[PDB]
């Protein structure tokens, strides 16, 4: 999924938005099961079928953030034809927080997912512009 | 010896999902415990013939030991466990919660 | 702070320990006979004995 | 409990570690850990209550699980190598599970759920020498291999350690438990350092143990169990309670106490080595640590809690707990700043 | 209860600790036989402004012939 | 990160190279504040036994003076010497490698030029 | 180690048995022991990032030589291509191979 | 007899799979002694006998205590065995499906890698002194009680230890 | 603390020390009836240590100088207001229940403390087993609440078990008019005005829990006032009793060392009656709890450790 995750910037923002809302959607997919598989292990359920309807719903949920996040990101990027501009992403961020607020039922949450899930993509697109190491091998 | 080293380890590892996937004996999981501690006596045994490590010999008899000796502090916790509520179970162990 | 899933908790005890339920002596009940050859054949010792 | 069990189970708490850092094998390492389990379990069920038998079982399942993840990893490196030593070229995959196992060991997230139930229903001398001494003969090991780590799984261990903590911190109300997770915290800023220099490692670990100690003697003072029993301190003890406050502030790093240079000065190298992003996420968690202890404080010595009627005969008697060590360490983790540069290698 | 302590402390501190630093002076003195000094008769040493009130004056009241050289040199 | 260095005494306090430095002066703001630090312990201590301040335990408050000066002066003569052989190292890898620190010409501000940004 | 105790009064506790050419019981020495003796020596002194680039040619003979995975992939490709030869009929097994031989001392 | 070391590991294999899906502690305990004995032969097969006697003893007393507890307050009024629950021989027949599938895809998509199935057999006994005394397992056991002074100390210090410890645990 | 692991491992066995008639002996009777002279007379002509009932100022005359202390540092609780009204909206009741209860419980930790380092057995005036006999007569009597009966319970069952049963509890068995004019005879106005329904509240609680949890552990001495009142045949049955229940049987050197560490570190006996369980009749407030701790610090003798307040003649202490 390395080369996968590799091919999400393998073109440049506003091309393939088809591919770049797939692959979202995809790790907002990855994120959800591990979140899930958290949840439901930590909190254990009454029954495995609400155990794996709760599996279900974190899915849906975070796969729904991931694919409006990645899809109003392209969209908004080829309409402004800007590709390297962290505003796109700020929408971005803030489609995924309004899809939080809507899977969650509370206008709070949906303000503070924009806010918060904004300001995370910006940084996301800071980071990728101007070659910020998240995880640096030890130089010094 | 590839194959039976790589059947080994899985051996532990099986053992260990055995250990980390708890069921109502605490027993058993001492029992998952002890089934990790065959798995890395056997591979430590086998590298040593395998190597003619005579002076690392001496490395399965002292895992042999220091994991019995858990063995037998486990012993002496899991009774400790009955006299206090007159089962093994391992979920009347959970009111430190608070 | 108190929720729903965690307002049940007590707070714990001021020297550690904890008051349970005497549990029930599980002894074991024997029939020491009648059929042994130390009653004497007559006997029904009810035995009540720990190990 | 005899003099004769009591020198056996201390030299034996003792001689773990001492074993673990001055012996060079990988084996004697995991039996020096192993000499150090079976020596502190006995006194966790010291006080035979069902809490410490609780606390003991959980205690003693987690560390046999990181001790054989751990013994696991050194057969894979002997079969590989041939030697006993994570040398050079040892697989990654058997340095991420000694990573796993000493994290276990240690009481670091995503592996810190014991810690908390552990250090509660023990009596507050075993959970110093716990929260303590118990976490240097992982920390050697770790600082043995500190360049072959994988520092993608370090920072993430680390800062989910440092926001488990944290958040932890805040909720609880117990001491152990806020103490607890204070160390789940402080060892997400150690094992952050660890691979870039060890020595902000070590001194971090020291800064650590010596605010550790005096906080915990002073819980030890009136066996204050909680943040009421710590707040009617002004009765109980009154001539405390400024150096409570400055404890919890260095605790909390702010400056100019000297618990404010170990954050800081691993902020500078993790600059020195480009993870801005992850030090700032570190240092704001590193605040919200610093809220649940000036909570602790409001709650014990800027307030006064309303006090009862028996500490009139508190007052009363007389008490000479407060042993010798207790200022010094005190002074040495309140108003060492200055000396950064000497504490500084 | 005091007299008891050092009691104890007398005859399993104090009495071993003497025995230990008997010992340790004993195996000294059988593996020491030291070789006694070149005479070198340094004009701030063995200084005699007036004979000793005892004897013939030039010996010292703790004087040993194999260690303690006059200030003309040994006596051997 | 100096341990590897060659040379270097296994658990070694002091060496004989470390007594090339320069001692401290022993009045010295850092060995004053130790002792300050010290008499301070001693104060505390007093508190906090419930005894006059400054009153009781002169024996205990010198004591406290005398050991934290002590370990201030050896623990500081240590650090000096990890300095001095840091710097030493440093040095000594300078001249080792002239290529990889290449002298800059650094050049005068009369043919660098600067942009201007008017603040109007 | 992490404290150097043993280096410092020139004791040897474990130091002795750290490796393949160590002490070995009546001078039986272990597998591959020329291999990683040349590996020790010239990663002597240099370090462990130098040991790494500059004595690769050593480690690699040591690394193959206790797990011998290039060794079993060439003897499975003679064992592949002889049953290989052995379906087609193109090829006969000699005497010495196939259990009768003239044996030697 | 080439496949016996390979056949003798899958029945450990099979051993570790019954105690991990984890009976009622007797039944794990006659797993874990069967599992046992094949390691013993294993470790006999791939060289001195030493070892794994060894380990084969010690395994016969230290399960026999364990069964000892069992007996003691390990159980129940119905024990669970392997073939209590549907659930246990459903996770056994595919702990077993799983195992030929693995062997199967290492056999064929890997090719030479852990598991070769022309090689097997061939890779077991690497070299051996053939003219040659003082050979088997036992003699560097016994050079530990020479060659190996800390390793005795600290099994015997762990060993008095621990007889302390559990001396203390057991006091109530 | 000069005992300690040091001197046990010196040598200060309390078996070593204990012979036989070193007893924990409790005499406990009615609200008068015949317990002060019983019990001192027992002490003297046994050779025993005599411990009065541990009043308000126990604490008072047992520590610093040894004068009764003012109320409000003595625990701002009359008996005398008690007895006048028993139902006052303050809360005074249960605060002298449970100041007594305390008083009590360091007065138990003395005589154990003295018993176990000298030797000399002690003869208790109604210990800390037989204090819940006036809480459940408050109780019953609705003079407290309970909030307050939990709040005891919780503070007995913290500190209780931590000690030991008594060798032998003498009781005397006096009937409440016979204790009604003992009480009118005695001649204090306050303590004519109590109850009968009290007094009979008082005498249930004996008869009902605290003679049977006694009879279970140790050797019970139930005498009534002419089998007393002529303290020599009690001595007699004291001398001629067998103690063969209760733990003190099971005991040895080094539960002894513990048990004489805790006793004599005062901050650990009285440590779980501070609770800080917030009972309006008990709690008190940071104003009050101020100028009361002040106050104490300000009393000669009390503003610093004993041995160190120069203003009562300590000597020598730049050199402490
Ligand atoms: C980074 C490396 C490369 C990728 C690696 C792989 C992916 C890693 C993902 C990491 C982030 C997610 C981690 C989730 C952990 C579990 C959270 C959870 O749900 O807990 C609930 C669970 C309790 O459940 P419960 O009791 O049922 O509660 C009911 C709810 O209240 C019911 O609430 P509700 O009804 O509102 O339900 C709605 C639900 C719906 O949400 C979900 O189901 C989860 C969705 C999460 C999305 C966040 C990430 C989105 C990323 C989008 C990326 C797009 C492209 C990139 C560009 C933009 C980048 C920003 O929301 C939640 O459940 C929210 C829970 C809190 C989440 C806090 C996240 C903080 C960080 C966010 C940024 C990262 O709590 C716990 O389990 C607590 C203990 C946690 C232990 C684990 C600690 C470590 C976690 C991180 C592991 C990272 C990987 C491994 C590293 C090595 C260590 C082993
Ligand atoms: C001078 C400053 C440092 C003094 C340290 C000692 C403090 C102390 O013991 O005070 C008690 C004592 C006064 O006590 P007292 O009234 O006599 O009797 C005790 C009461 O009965 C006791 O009554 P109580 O216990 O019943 O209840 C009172 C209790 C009730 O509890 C409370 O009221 C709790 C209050 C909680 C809120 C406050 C928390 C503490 C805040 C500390 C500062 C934090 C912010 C500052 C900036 C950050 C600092 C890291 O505590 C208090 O009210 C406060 C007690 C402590 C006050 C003094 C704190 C000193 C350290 C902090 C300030 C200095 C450093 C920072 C500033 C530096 C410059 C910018 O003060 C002194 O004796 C001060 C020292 C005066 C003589 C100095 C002589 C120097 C000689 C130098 C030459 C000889 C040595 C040469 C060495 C080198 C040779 C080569
Ligand atoms: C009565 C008390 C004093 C008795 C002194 C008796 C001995 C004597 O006559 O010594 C003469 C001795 C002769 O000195 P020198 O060899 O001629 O060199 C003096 C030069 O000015 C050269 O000295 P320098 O100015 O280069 O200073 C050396 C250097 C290295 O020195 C130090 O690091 C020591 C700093 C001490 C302050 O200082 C610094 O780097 C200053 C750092 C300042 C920022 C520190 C930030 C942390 C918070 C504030 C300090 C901590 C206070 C307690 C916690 C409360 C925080 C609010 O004078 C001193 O030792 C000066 C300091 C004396 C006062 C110490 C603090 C009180
Ligand atoms: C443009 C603004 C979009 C805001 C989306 C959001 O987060 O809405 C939160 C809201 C919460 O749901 P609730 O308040 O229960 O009302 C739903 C009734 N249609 O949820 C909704 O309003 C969901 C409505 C459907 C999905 C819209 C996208
Ligand atoms: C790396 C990425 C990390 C992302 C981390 C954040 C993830 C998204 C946000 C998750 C919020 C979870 C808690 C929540 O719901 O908070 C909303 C809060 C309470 O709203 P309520 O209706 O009570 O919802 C029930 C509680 N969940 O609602 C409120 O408090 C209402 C607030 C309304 C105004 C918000 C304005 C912005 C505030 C932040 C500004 C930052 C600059
Ligand atoms: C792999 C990781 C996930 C495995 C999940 C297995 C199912 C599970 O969650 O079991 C939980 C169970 C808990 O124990 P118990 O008290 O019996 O629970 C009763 C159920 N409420 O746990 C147990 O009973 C413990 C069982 C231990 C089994 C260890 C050996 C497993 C071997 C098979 C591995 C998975 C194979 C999957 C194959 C899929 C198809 C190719
Ligand atoms: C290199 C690493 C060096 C070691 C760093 C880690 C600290 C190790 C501390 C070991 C001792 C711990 C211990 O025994 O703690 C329990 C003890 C209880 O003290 P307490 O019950 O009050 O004693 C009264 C009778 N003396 O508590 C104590 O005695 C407190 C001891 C605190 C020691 C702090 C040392 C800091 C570093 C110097
Ligand atoms: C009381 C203290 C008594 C100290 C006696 C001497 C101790 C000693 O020899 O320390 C040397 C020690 C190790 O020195 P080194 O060979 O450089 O090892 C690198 C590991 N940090 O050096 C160090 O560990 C350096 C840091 C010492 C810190 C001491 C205070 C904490
Ligand atoms: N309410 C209450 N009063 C108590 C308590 N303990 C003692 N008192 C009171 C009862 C008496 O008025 C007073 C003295 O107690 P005594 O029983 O010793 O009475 P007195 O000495 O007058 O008679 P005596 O000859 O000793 O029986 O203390 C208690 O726990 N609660
Ligand atoms: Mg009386």
């Amino acid at each position: 999924v390395k080369r996968f995750f590799e091919s999400y910037h393998e073109v440049p923002d506003g091309t393939q938005c088809h591919r770049k809302t797939y692959i979202t959607t995809a790790l907002g997919g990855i994120c959800g099961i591990i979140g899930s598989a958290y949840s439901v292990s930590l909190n254990p359920a009454d029954s495995t079928l609400e155990a794996v309807a709760r599996v279900g719903r974190y899915t849906f949920t975070a796969a729904a953030i991931g694919a409006m996040f990645g899809l109003t990101t392209c969209v908004s990027a080829q309409v402004r034809e800007k590709p390297d501009d962290p505003l796109n992403y700020f929408i971005g961020g803030c489609a995924g927080g309004l899809t939080l607020g809507a899977r969650t039922h509370s206008y709070g949450t949906a303000a503070m997912g924009c806010v918060y899930m904004g300001t995370a993509a910006a940084l996301f697109k800071i980071g990728k512009l101007e070659g910020w190491e998240l995880f640096p091998t030890p130089k010094v | 010896m590839p194959s039976t080293f790589f059947n080994l380890t899985m051996a532990f590892s099986l053992s260990l999902l055995g250990t980390l996937m708890f069921r109502s004996h605490l027993m058993s999981t001492l029992l998952c415990l002890e089934g990790m501690v065959l798995s890395l006596f056997i591979m430590t045994s086998v590298t040593s013939l395998n190597s003619n490590s005579m002076s690392s010999m001496p490395i399965p008899i002292t895992i042999l030991v220091f994991a019995a000796c858990e063995a037998a502090v486990g012993l002496a916790l899991l009774v400790k466990v009955s006299n206090t509520y007159g089962t093994d179970y391992v979920q009347n162990l959970n009111l430190l919660q608070c | 702070y108190p929720s729903k899933e965690t307002a049940h908790w007590k707070p714990p005890p001021w020297n550690d320990v904890d008051i349970l339920k005497e549990k029930a002596v599980t002894n074991m009940t024997l029939n020491f006979g009648p059929q042994h050859p130390a009653a004497h054949g007559v006997l029904r010792l009810v035995l009540e004995l720990s190990g | 409990m005899n003099p004769i069990t009591l020198a056996i189970i201390y030299f034996t708490i003792f001689l773990g570690p001492v074993i673990t850092m001055s012996s060079t094998n990988l084996m004697l390492m995991w039996v020096g850990l192993e000499f150090s389990l079976l020596a502190i379990i006995p006194m966790l069920i010291n006080k035979k209550n069902p809490r410490s038998t609780e606390a003991a079982t959980k205690y003693f399942v987690t560390q046999a699980t990181a001790s054989m993840i751990i013994l696991l990893a050194i057969v894979l490196n002997y079969k590989q190598l041939g030697t006993w030593m994570f040398q050079q070229q040892t697989n990654g995959l058997i340095l991420n599970m000694t990573l796993m196992a000493l994290s276990m060991k240690l009481g670091l997230a995503p592996f810190h759920f014991w810690l908390p139930e552990v250090t509660q229903g023990i009596p507050l001398h075993m959970g110093l020498i716990l929260l303590t001494w118990q976490k240097i003969a992982p920390l050697s090991i770790l600082i043995q291999i500190y360049p072959l780590l994988n520092s993608t799984i370090i920072l993430m261990l680390a800062i989910t350690s440092i926001f488990m903590g944290a958040w932890g911190g805040l909720n609880q109300t117990q001491m152990r438990k806020i103490m607890a997770y204070s160390s789940i915290a402080h060892m997400g800023w150690m094992l952050a350092i660890l691979p870039y220099n060890p020595s902000l490692t070590l001194l971090n670990l020291m800064i650590y143990i010596i605010l550790t100690a005096p906080m915990f003697m002073a819980l030890m003072l009136n066996n204050s169990m909680t943040i009421n029993s710590i707040s009617l301190l002004w009765n109980k003890t009154p001539a405390m309670l400024t150096m409570i406050s400055l404890m919890l502030l260095s605790l909390g790093g702010l400056p100019p106490l000297t618990g404010f240079l170990p954050k800081w000065i691993i902020i500078t190298e993790l600059m020195k080595n480009n993870c801005l992003i992850m030090a700032t996420l570190m240092a704001m968690m590193a605040l919200l640590n610093l809220f649940f202890y000036t909570r602790l404080i409001y709650s014990t010595s800027l307030t006064m809690f309303p006090t009862n009627n028996n500490s009139k005969m508190m007052t009363h008697q007389t008490k000479t707990k407060p042993n010798l060590m207790f200022s010094t360490l005190a002074i040495m983790s309140t108003m060492t700043l200055p000396l950064a540069p000497q504490l500084i290698t | 209860g005091s007299a008891r302590m050092w009691k104890a402390l007398t005859y399993f501190v104090a009495l071993p600790g003497v025995g230990v630093s008997m010992l340790n002076v004993f195996l000294k003195s059988r593996h020491e036989e030291h070789e006694r000094p070149p005479f070198v008769a340094y004009p701030h040493l063995r200084i005699r402004t007036k004979p000793f009130p005892w004897g013939d004056g030039n010996h010292t009241l703790f004087h040993n012939p194999h260690v303690n050289p006059l200030p003309t040199g040994y006596e051997d | 990160m100096m341990n590897g260095r060659p040379g270097h005494e296994p658990l070694k306090f002091l060496p004989d190279e470390a007594r090339s430095l320069p001692p401290p002066k022993l009045n010295d703001p850092r060995l004053v504040y130790m002792g300050l630090l010290g008499y301070c312990t001693g104060l505390m201590d007093n508190m906090l036994r419930m005894r006059p301040v400054m009153r009781a335990g002169l024996h205990r408050q010198l004591l406290f003076v005398t050991s934290f000066v002590f370990a201030g002066y050896f623990y500081l003569k240590r650090q000096n010497y990890l300095y001095a052989v840091k710097d030493h190292d440093m040095f000594g890898y300078i001249k080792l490698h002239p290529e990889d620190f290449p002298e800059k010409e650094k050049k005068t501000y009369a043919e660098i030029l600067e942009p201007f940004h008017p603040v109007r | 180690p992490f404290l150097d105790i043993q280096k410092k009064l020139g004791i040897s506790l474990d130091r002795h048995f750290m490796f393949l050419s160590a002490e070995q019981p009546y001078k039986n020495a272990a597998r591959c022991h020329a291999f990683e003796k040349e590996w020790i020596e010239c990663a002597h002194g240099i370090g462990g990032t130098r040991a790494k680039k500059e004595c690769k040619i050593e480690f690699d003979d040591f690394e193959e030589c206790l797990l011998r995975y290039k060794t079993m992939r060439r003897m499975h490709d003679i064992k592949k291509q002889r049953e290989k030869l052995m379906k087609e009929g193109k090829y006969t097994p000699p005497p010495h191979h196939s259990g009768r031989e003239e044996p030697r001392p | 007899m080439n496949n016996y070391i390979f056949v003798l590991s899958s029945l450990f294999l099979v051993g570790c799979l019954g105690l991990a899906l984890k009976p009622s502690p007797i039944y794990g305990g006659l797993g874990l002694i069967v599992s046992g004995f094949v390691g013993c032969l294993m470790v006999l097969g791939f060289g001195g006998s030493f070892l794994g006697l060894m380990v084969f003893l010690i395994y016969l007393g230290g399960m026999l205590v364990v069964f000892g507890y069992t007996t003691a307050m390990a159980t129940e009024e119905y024990p669970e065995t392997w073939g209590s629950n549907w659930l246990i021989l459903g996770f056994l027949v595919l702990g077993v499906i799983m195992e030929v599938f693995l062997i199967c895809v290492l056999n064929y998509y890997d090719e030479v890698g852990v598991i070769n199935l022309d090689g097997l057999g061939d890779w077991l006994m690497y070299e051996v002194d053939d003219v040659g005394v003082m050979l088997e397992g036992g003699i560097g056991v016994a050079a530990m009680y020479s060659c190996a002074t800390w390793m005795m100390v600290v099994a015997g210090w762990s060993l008095f230890a621990g007889i302390f410890i559990i001396i203390e645990i057991t006091r109530d | 603390l000069r005992y300690g692991l040091l001197a046990a491992i010196l040598g200060d066995k309390t078996t070593k020390k204990l012979h036989e008639y070193s007893r924990v002996i409790t005499v406990d009777g009615n609200i008068c009836s015949g317990k002060n002279k019983l019990a001192k007379e027992i002490a003297q002509q046994l050779g025993m240590k005599h411990y009065p009932e541990a009043g308000i100022q126990y604490s008072s005359t047992t520590t610093g100088d040894g004068r009764p202390l003012d109320i409000e540092f003595s625990g701002s609780c009359s008996l005398e207001k008690f007895y006048d009204d028993p139902k006052s909206n303050d809360g005074n009741s249960y605060r002298l229940q449970s100041w007594l209860y305390a008083s009590r419980l360091l007065q138990y930790a003395d005589a154990l403390e003295h018993l176990l380092s000298t030797g000399q057995g002690v003869v208790l005036e109604r210990s800390i087993y037989s204090d819940f006999v006036f809480l459940e007569a408050m109780y019953n009597q609705g003079y407290i609440r309970k909030q307050c009966v939990d709040h005891y319970n919780e503070i007995k069952r913290l500190t209780l078990p931590e000690y030991l049963p008594p060798h032998a509890v003498i009781y005397i068995d006096v009937p409440v008019p016979e204790v009604q004019s003992r009480i009118q005879k005695k001649g204090d106005p306050h303590e004519m005005k109590v109850t009968s329904a009290y007094l009979q509240d008082i005498e249930n609680a004996y008869k009902k829990t605290f003679l049977p949890k006694m009879s279970e552990m140790c050797e019970v001495l139930v005498y009534d006032s002419w089998e007393a009142e002529d303290p020599t045949k009690v001595v007699e049955d004291i001398e001629y009793l067998k103690y063969n229940k209760g733990p003190w049987l099971k005991q040895d050197d080094w539960t002894f060392h513990y048990l004489r560490m805790l006793v004599q570190d005062k901050t650990e006996v009285l440590n779980y009656t501070t609770i800080p369980v917030y009972l309006p009749e008990i709690t008190i407030g940071a104003h009050q709890g101020s100028r009361i701790y002040n106050s104490f610090r300000e009393l000669p003798g009390r503003k610093y450790a004993p041995g160190y307040n120069a203003e009562v003649g300590d000597k020598w202490i730049w050199l402490k």
